[PDB]
């Protein structure tokens, strides 16, 4: 797991949706705090495989 | 079984016992112009743009009043703490940078003049480089440590010491570096990223400038403007000086801040931030990573204010409005504006640094803020969007050059030195003023259309050659530095240079504060906002050593 998913997830504004509306991955936009959804992070790291 | 333990040696390094070998020399060196462009941080640009919302000229910017906090509390004079994690960041960045260039100077003073000549010239690049970074520790922190013994060894650094120097004595050793790259530069530089001669006449200048404002007291104030000072500052700004190096005013003041454009005759020295080199993404300027506007996506910081853009109105003759300005906020339709203002602040209903296909406008595409701080956007750093210049990093960055001396400042500062040397040349310096007036009434290359397309005035003139009071001339020349200087985070400092920073602040404060909540409790306090905190964990690993600056204890 990628460092600190856990401490990302926990100081991300429950606003922010997993997915969008389209069914890709949800963000932040705006003035919301610039941060990424940690879920996606997860999907983007599936392969990084020692 | 001792041949056993002496096997292994260090991989992918060069000792400290090999560092000041000669095949190196120059390594040191390029080395040491490097951290300019790589030392710094998104919060702590050495452009110091983030200590310049303590100014009357910006705002912080982004999500909000939290987004930043050491930051907001610097913008309203309320809530600093010698403790905050971004004083002493700046500290220690700016001492790194005196590190590469005192390693430099320990390996270039063992070198044989017969084996290389450019010794000297190289010392110089380094002693100039040297007081580049104790200057602006100055401008931070005027009780500062002096380190321009590069023969030092690492332990003698526990004993050194910010009050070694009396103020007065400080601006001395960064003057004497300057001093020293005036004698021994080339007068042309054909790699543009070193200075010539003129460039160190001109930061010799502007430093007995700062030296110049004396604060010889106990405390922030002044005790007097000493002529011998000025004398140098008229000195080493000479146009002959000038002249020996190709340097001079551009055709449009646009050209200063644009890519298209890079060392060209104003740039008297400047940064040479890069892409396609090797590095892994840079060398691009990150430092302004924060300043790049929401349309990016991030982050809406250095913001300019109303104060600045009210600034640039001007009067049916062209001239500014020097007791009516910031009363109503600039009409487009209405009012005659400068052209500069087009240049330096990009407002909504107009084109985005100068791109027709993206215009400005007051919502969640411009304002991370929601209008918190308004909807203005500093363009002196950002581009083009569609700027093959422009990469995404951790943050967004450009290529573009950053200059620390542009030639505007050559004469702005020799006005000065004129107008308050009062021996009677006040009108040669109205004639420097002029010189920089005239250019941006005319610099009108990109926002030509504007006048039938957005409705824009322009008209600037200069002032007529007569004769004027020294407390007149001084209003003509500050007002000349800030609409020339906009953004460009020289602001702040000037005022602590003409000991007005407590008035001019204050009164900004409430002048601003019905138009950007934030600014409703601030207050500047007299003799001890004027610098900074020297930072506790400074003073605190010092065991002693380290005096804090008045008005801190
Ligand atoms: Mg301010
Ligand atoms: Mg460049």
């Amino acid at each position: 797991a990628p460092g600190g998913i856990i401490e990302t997830a926990l100081d991300i504004p429950s606003a922010i949706p997993v997915y969008a509306s389209d069914g890709s991955w949800g963000g932040p936009v705006g003035g919301w705090p610039d941060r990424r959804n940690p879920r996606a992070v997860l999907e983007y790291n599936k392969d990084n495989r020692y | 079984c001792d041949d056993f333990l002496d096997r292994q040696v260090p991989q992918g390094i060069v000792t400290g016992d090999q560092i000041a070998s000669p095949e190196y020399v120059d390594n040191l060196v390029i080395s040491a112009y490097a951290i300019w462009a790589t030392g710094d941080d998104i919060n702590s640009s050495f452009s110091l743009w983030n200590y310049d919302v303590r100014s009357d000229d910006c705002y912080k910017g982004g999500s909000g009043t939290e987004d930043g906090g050491v930051f907001n509390a610097l913008e309203i004079s309320k809530g600093i703490n010698t403790t905050d994690w971004n004083i002493n960041d700046i500290w220690k960045r700016l001492y790194q940078c005196i590190t590469r260039a005192n390693t430099a100077l320990q390996s270039l003073d063992q070198m044989d003049e017969k084996t290389y000549p450019l010794k000297n010239q190289r010392i110089a690049e380094m002693r100039f480089l040297r007081g580049h970074a104790h200057f602006m520790l100055k401008q931070l922190f005027k009780k500062i440590v002096i380190v321009n013994d590069e023969n030092m060894e690492p332990d003698a650094y526990n004993e050194l010491s910010n009050t070694t120097y009396t103020n007065d004595e400080q601006w001395q050793k960064i003057a004497d570096d300057f001093q020293f790259a005036y004698d021994n530069l080339p007068e042309v530089q054909i790699e543009k990223g070193r200075p010539a001669q003129a460039a160190a006449a001109a930061y010799l200048a502007k430093t007995y400038l700062y030296k110049a404002y004396r604060q010889d007291g106990a405390d922030n104030a002044l005790t007097g403007i000493n002529e011998e000072d000025l004398k140098q500052v008229v000195k080493y700004t000479d146009p002959l000086i000038m002249a020996k190096g190709g340097y001079g005013l551009e055709t449009d003041y646009s050209m200063n801040f644009l890519p298209q454009y890079e060392n060209g005759a104003e740039s008297v020295w400047a940064i040479q931030y890069s892409i396609n080199d090797g590095t892994y993404n840079g060398n691009l300027n990150w430092g302004m990573g924060l300043t790049t506007p929401q349309i990016l996506g991030c982050c809406d910081f250095h913001k300019p204010s109303q104060n600045l853009v009210n600034a640039f109105k001007t009067d049916s003759q062209g001239k500014p409005l020097f007791s009516t300005y910031d009363n109503e906020n600039y009409e487009v339709a209405t009012d005659n504006v400068d052209p500069r203002l087009f240049h330096t602040v990009g407002m909504p209903g107009f084109p985005y640094k100068y791109n027709e296909g993206y215009i400005i406008q007051k919502n969640d595409d411009w304002s991370r803020s929601k209008g918190l701080y308004g909807y203005y956007v500093s363009l002196k750093e950002n581009v083009d969007p569609d700027c093959d210049c422009l990469k995404k990093g951790s943050y967004w960055a450009s290529s573009l050059n950053h200059i620390v001396i542009r030639y505007a400042d050559v004469l702005l500062m020799r006005a000065e030195a004129l107008i308050q040397l009062n021996d009677g040349r006040i009108t040669d310096a109205i004639s420097l003023i002029n010189e920089v007036r005239s250019r941006a009434a005319g610099s009108t290359m990109l926002i030509f259309n504007y006048k039938e397309d957005y409705g824009v005035n322009f008209k600037v003139t200069p002032y007529d050659l007569k004769a004027y009071a020294q407390d007149e001339a001084m209003k003509m020349l500050k007002w000349e530095r800030r609409v020339e200087f906009g953004m460009e985070s020289s602001r702040f400092f000037d005022l602590v240079r003409w000991g007005e920073a407590k008035d001019v602040i204050n009164a900004y404060y409430v002048t601003e504060a019905s138009r950007c909540s934030i600014y409703k409790n601030a207050g500047f306090t007299e003799n001890k906002n004027e610098y900074l905190p020297v930072p506790f964990e400074q003073i605190s690993a010092s065991n002693g050593n380290y005096t804090q600056n008045f008005g801190w204890h």
